[PDB]
């Protein structure tokens, strides 16, 4: 990427200013629960204020900064799309269940994502991602030993790298991986993001033979959906107690949040703590919690 | 703005 000038976040603001407006919308009906767009931007704004703030003069020193070159430059992209999908998805937008509108919630969460890394790689509003503490150990390993201190690196790289200790199968099933860590939706992996992922498919060991068996082969896996969604989409099984289905938590990042239906037909949501994923769902399972993956009638062995 | 939804692992 090119270099990030004061000018450049000019731009963005702007951008950031319109798909606001477009989003406070009545028809829309937007929700308060996160992701909840009108706030992950103003706050985002606030953020790259008080790191603008930091950098005081000093300018040239961010401007050179690798991964806020990329955010910047993912972010003005981000809004775009957005912008886009309104003109280019007119009156659709405002069609609960249409595509434009799924398009929608999609960047939310993203934008939810990108703000979460931003205030990861930016905490105080200092950069700090050449030292971010990686969670689990293991993990915290391979990237400092692969990567050394790169806060990020391009896709492909970190493909290629993690391939030599978990082996990838096809190039769909990377297409796959990608889709899954790449959470900036930006053909970079960040360490960030690299932890994120690392949290949610532990233990490292078997890393990848974890993933697939928990969203690569798992009905119950949803991949970028949210609170609301995940209510919505249960609501068609809504008096089927024992479907579930599971996603990944937006305010608790690096957990998992299943959905669920009781016996005596609600929907709930719990987030894994004490127990790894890969825990509750055997027992909830046992306990005729987590029987119907996404209304599914047979459900996966993970005993294996 | 501020949560709820979250419930307790029935276990």
């Amino acid at each position: 990427p090119g270099t990030v000038d004061k000018k450049m976040v000019e731009k963005c603001w702007k951008l950031m200013d319109k798909v606001v407006r477009l989003c406070q919308n009545p028809k829309l009906a937007l929700k308060n629960s996160p992701p909840y767009i009108l706030d992950l931007l103003p706050d985002t704004y606030q953020h790259l204020r008080t790191i603008l703030s930091r950098y005081e003069g000093k300018m040239e020193t961010l401007g050179e900064n690798e991964y806020f070159r990329v955010f910047m430059e993912n972010l003005m992209k981000k809004t775009k799309q957005t912008i886009s999908l309104f003109k280019e998805g007119k009156e659709r937008m405002y069609e609960e269940n249409s595509q434009p509108r799924r398009n929608l919630t999609k960047l939310s969460l993203i934008f939810s994502h990108m703000l979460a890394e931003l205030k990861g790689i930016f905490p105080s509003g200092l950069f700090q991602g050449d030292t971010f503490r990686i969670t689990k150990a293991d993990a915290a390993e391979f990237w400092r030993k692969a990567f050394g201190e790169k806060t990020i690196v391009p896709w492909k790289s970190f493909r290629q790298a993690l391939h030599e200790v978990h082996p990838i199968s096809s190039g769909l099933e990377a297409m796959a991986l990608k889709s899954t860590i790449d959470l900036t939706c930006n053909d970079y992996i960040s360490v960030f993001e690299f932890d994120i992922f690392t949290r949610l498919f532990q233990p490292w060991s078997s890393l990848l033979r974890n993933w697939n068996s928990l969203a690569v082969t798992h009905p119950g896996y949803m991949a970028f959906l949210t609170y609301d969604e995940v209510k919505a989409r249960l609501q068609k099984f809504i008096h089927k107690p024992g479907s579930y289905i599971f996603r990944l938590s937006c305010t608790r990042l690096g957990q998992w949040a299943i959905g669920y239906v009781t016996a005596d037909g609600n929907i709930l949501q719990t987030i894994p703590h004490n127990k790894p994923l890969f825990q509750a769902l055997i027992d909830g399972f046992r306990e005729g919690f987590y029987l119907f993956p996404d209304g599914r009638n047979q459900n996966p062995d993970l005993t294996g | 703005s501020f949560l709820q939804r979250y419930s307790s692992d029935p276990t």
